[PDB]
């Protein structure tokens, strides 16, 4: 893997949120 | 007749991975043959030794100093 | 074209790794690279494992792009094989290299074979008479058997090795193969060109009547080409001792070189280096092609290798790995050849199988070990001399220094191949006339003659006549020369008449080098 | 078995993931569900240090990261190729591959849109002729029916004309370099006559 196609992955890219939200009721609990 | 048969050809790039001990690593240039002549930006030329799956090992005719990563 | 056609991963020097899309061919099988500058050939060395082999290259790599199709042709490399190769030039992958057109295809063998059974071994021990003194006495060759030839840059042994062409092979019948492995391309063009004044290859038209293939894998190939010329020079003779069921003669022109040519490509197939630098896999990589050089119940392969010793070192790996695979061997000596004994053997380090009393005899087995005590008591005797002298030692000593000195100078000969830088005829010396030879030096027959006698003769006739020769050459004197060279009526011409008849050469106006650079270029 | 052939092939053992993780999801048609979760994902290692302590802390063990990945992915609704990604990355440690994984993924789905990005720069900004006459030239560069997308650039130490970037390669056909290999031409001559 190259640098120039991997330091374009810290601005996001997702545009669909059905992973990132559906954590929070799920992360905490879970490393608790 | 230059002007009639002029094409300026496709210029196939590379970046340097990591340099020193007298051999450059360079990502990229995935048609370079075995062998094979290449210049650096500083004008320095090199010879393309080990084709890799992921790298280009070349060996630098001349000094390393004026190489970076890059 | 998608199935059975994979792409070169990365280029090493002349290792290549080659990705296969489904069903990977085997190992030693042998792939062709598409769209090169020459046919390169690729024989898989290993499954690495992602669906990528690695391969050996039998020709450069250089322009070789990582995209590259290669074909898998299901086989390994394979060679023609018969009495339609012989008289013909092959390289490693049975391509003619000599422009005498195609070569007849008796069959296409592989060159990669197993080594023959124990059960179809022979056990059968009969002198082959070389007319070498020093062969033939010390350490006689067996007719059938291994015989290496060990020594380093500039000993000899590929003049022995032309000796041995000479005098052997043109009185042997069957057919030779000679394997060229490593060595120098003018001294394969010597070869090839006088085996055509010699008959042995005959061209054209009557090249069914020759009696040798020659197989050339010289110094200048990629260390694959060197790696496998000499399994293609085995696959020759092998066939024409298995099918065609005769004996043949193998000349292996450094077979160290295939030793060394496995460890210029092992340092790139990633493997930890054994002894000092040489290949983890050298005994079996040697092994497993020296045990196939045999002669079995079918037929024999009377083989003769030169083995290279580097910086003239025998207990470098690659000579004492060599030394167990052979049934009689020849060490030749730098320290030998400085004295100018010729051929350099070493007469203390050359053994063989033969060297038996129920096989070569009782009076030539005595004669062999009595000349070995003579030279080993002188050897024994080498430093007290070095630095005491001469005249220090026992009367018993000093007779077996002159008998010692007398047998080394007796034990070098003239070769017939060697006539060409040196000028004294060559001397092909019966066995029984160095049985007989060395037999009268040890009981003390010719103390009284001079050593230089002994010196570059055939037989104990010869070192007589050299004696008389030499006697009388400080004899032979004479008053005012016999000249009539002043006073010669009309056949001296003056200068002048001379200068006079010299044609007198031309010259074409300081070198001409524009006129046929500018004809034909018109790029840079 | 029997998957697809990837588009193009890849480097060792992080792209092998990713063709693998390609070729999968080929065969469930899912290339742009799967594509999009692994961004999702991305997000989700920056929000959150007790994410991205399951990918380089080394004392975390092995069952308190199989059991966190799998509790976090038991619904959400995502993917059954990247719910089996995910704790087979979680399984082996290798969860710090995922932002390795995905740019080889990436460019896996570069070579299936049939797509090539590039850079154009000019001298003057273009016209409704200017661009479709050097895209009309630019599929001779591709080495397709690929779909060039765009990108404008702006210098003026051009003088005319365009140079592609290609991210790997670059077509320098401005009047600048034709004005320097005119010169380098004709110098060359002069002192050959
Ligand atoms: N029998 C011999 N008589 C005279 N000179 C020899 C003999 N054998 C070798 N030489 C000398 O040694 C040199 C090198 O021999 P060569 O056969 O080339 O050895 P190698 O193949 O080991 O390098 C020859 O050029 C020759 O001058
Ligand atoms: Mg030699």
């Amino acid at each position: 893997a190259d640098a120039k196609a991997l330091d374009e992955l810290r601005k996001p890219k997702f545009s669909s949120k059905y992973l990132i939200q559906h954590v929070s009721q799920k992360l905490i609990p879970a490393v608790k | 007749e230059w002007e009639k048969s002029y094409q300026p050809p496709v210029i196939h790039l590379g970046r340097v991975l990591s340099v020193g001990d007298g051999i450059a690593r360079v990502y990229g240039l995935k048609s370079v043959q075995a062998g094979e002549l290449v210049c650096f930006d500083s004008g320095v030329k090199g010879m393309a030794l080990n084709l890799q799956a992921d790298h280009v090992g070349v060996v630098v005719f001349g000094n390393d100093s004026v190489i970076h990563q890059g | 074209p998608a199935i059975d056609a994979g792409y070169v991963s990365q280029v090493i020097g002349p290792v290549v790794d080659v990705r296969f899309d489904g069903e990977l061919p085997s190992i030693l099988s042998s792939l062709e690279v598409e769209g090169h500058s020459v046919r390169l050939v690729l024989e898989v060395a290993q499954h690495m494992g992602d669906n990528t082999v690695r391969c050996i290259a039998m020709d450069s790599t250089d322009g070789l792009v990582r995209g590259q199709k290669v074909v898998d042709t299901g086989s390994p490399i394979k060679v023609p094989v018969g009495r339609g190769t012989l008289g013909r030039i092959m390289n490693v992958i049975g391509e003619p290299v000599d422009e005498q057109g195609p070569i007849d295809a008796a069959d296409i063998w592989s060159i990669h074979r197993e080594a023959p059974e124990f059960t179809e071994q022979s056990t059968e021990q009969e002198i082959l008479v070389t007319g070498i003194k020093v062969v033939d006495l010390l350490a006689p060759y067996q007719r059938g058997g291994k015989i290496g030839l060990f020594g380093g840059a500039g000993v000899g042994k590929t003049v022995l090795i032309m000796e041995l062409i000479n005098n052997v092979a043109k009185a042997h019948g069957g057919f030779s193969v000679f394997a060229g492995v490593g060595e120098r391309t003018r001294e394969g063009n010597d070869l090839y060109r006088e085996m055509i004044e010699s008959g042995v290859i005959k061209l054209g038209a009557e090249r069914g009547n020759s009696k040798c293939t020659l197989v050339y894998g010289q110094m200048n190939e990629p260390p694959g080409a060197r790696a496998r010329v000499a399994l293609t020079g085995l696959t020759v003779a092998e066939y024409f001792r298995d099918i065609e069921g005769q004996d043949v003669l193998l000349f292996v022109d450094n077979i160290f070189r295939f030793t060394q040519a496995n460890s210029e490509v092992s340092a790139l197939l990633g493997r930890i280096p054994s002894a000092v630098g040489y290949q983890p896999t050298l005994a079996t990589d040697l092994g497993g092609l020296q045990e196939r050089i045999t002669t079995t119940t079918k037929g024999s392969i009377t083989s003769v290798q030169a083995v290279y010793v580097p910086a003239d070192d025998l207990t470098d790996p690659a000579p004492a790995t060599t030394f167990a695979h052979l049934d009689a061997t020849t060490v030749l000596s730098r320290s030998i050849a400085e004295l100018g004994i010729y051929p350099a053997v070493d007469p203390l380090d050359s053994t063989s199988r033969m060297l038996n009393p129920n096989v070569i005899g009782a009076e030539h087995y005595n004669v062999a070990r009595g000349v070995q005590k003579v030279l080993q008591d002188y050897k024994n005797l080498q430093d007290i001399i070095a630095i005491l002298g001469m005249d220090e030692l026992s009367e018993e000593d000093k007779l077996t220094v002159a008998r010692a000195r007398k047998i080394q100078r007796f034990l070098s000969q003239p070769f017939q191949v060697a006539e060409v830088f040196t000028g004294t005829p060559g001397k092909y010396v019966d066995l029984a006339d160095t049985i007989s030879g060395f037999q009268g030096v040890l009981t003390g027959k010719y103390d009284d003659l001079p050593e230089m006698a002994f010196y570059m003769v055939g037989d104990i006739k010869e070192v007589k006549e050299k004696a008389d020769k030499m006697a009388k050459d400080i004899a032979s004197r004479k008053e005012a020369d016999n000249k009539k060279v002043s006073e010669e009526l009309k056949d001296i011409p003056s200068l002048d008449k001379l200068v006079s008849e010299i044609k007198e050469v031309v010259i074409e106006e300081d070198d001409g080098l524009e006129e046929d650079f500018k004809a034909e270029a018109l790029s840079s | 078995l029997k998957l697809p052939t990837a588009p193009l092939q890849l480097s060792g053992t992080s792209a092998q993931i990713a063709t693998l993780l390609w070729q999968v999801a080929a065969k469930e048609n899912q290339l742009d569900k799967v594509q999009d979760e692994l961004y999702q994902f991305i997000e989700l290692f920056k929000q959150h240090s007790e994410l991205r302590r399951l990918a380089t802390d080394p004392f975390v063990p092995t069952l308190v990261r199989t059991k966190i990945i799998s509790s976090v992915l038991k619904d959400s609704g995502a993917s059954e190729i990247t719910k089996k990604l995910f704790e087979a990355l979680a399984d082996e440690g290798a969860l710090s591959a995922l932002l390795e994984v995905t740019v080889n993924y990436e460019e896996l789905m570069l070579a299936h849109k049939k797509e090539v990005y590039c850079t154009v720069i000019t001298a003057e900004p273009l016209d409704k002729l200017e661009r479709v006459e050097l895209t009309k030239k630019a599929e001779k560069f591709v080495d397709a029916g690929f779909k060039l997308v765009m990108q404008e650039k702006i210098d003026k130490k051009l003088l005319g004309g365009f140079v592609i970037e290609f991210s790997d390669r670059r077509v320098d056909m401005s009047t600048a370099k034709k004005v320097e290999e005119f010169n380098n031409f004709v110098n060359k001559l002069v002192l050959s006559i």
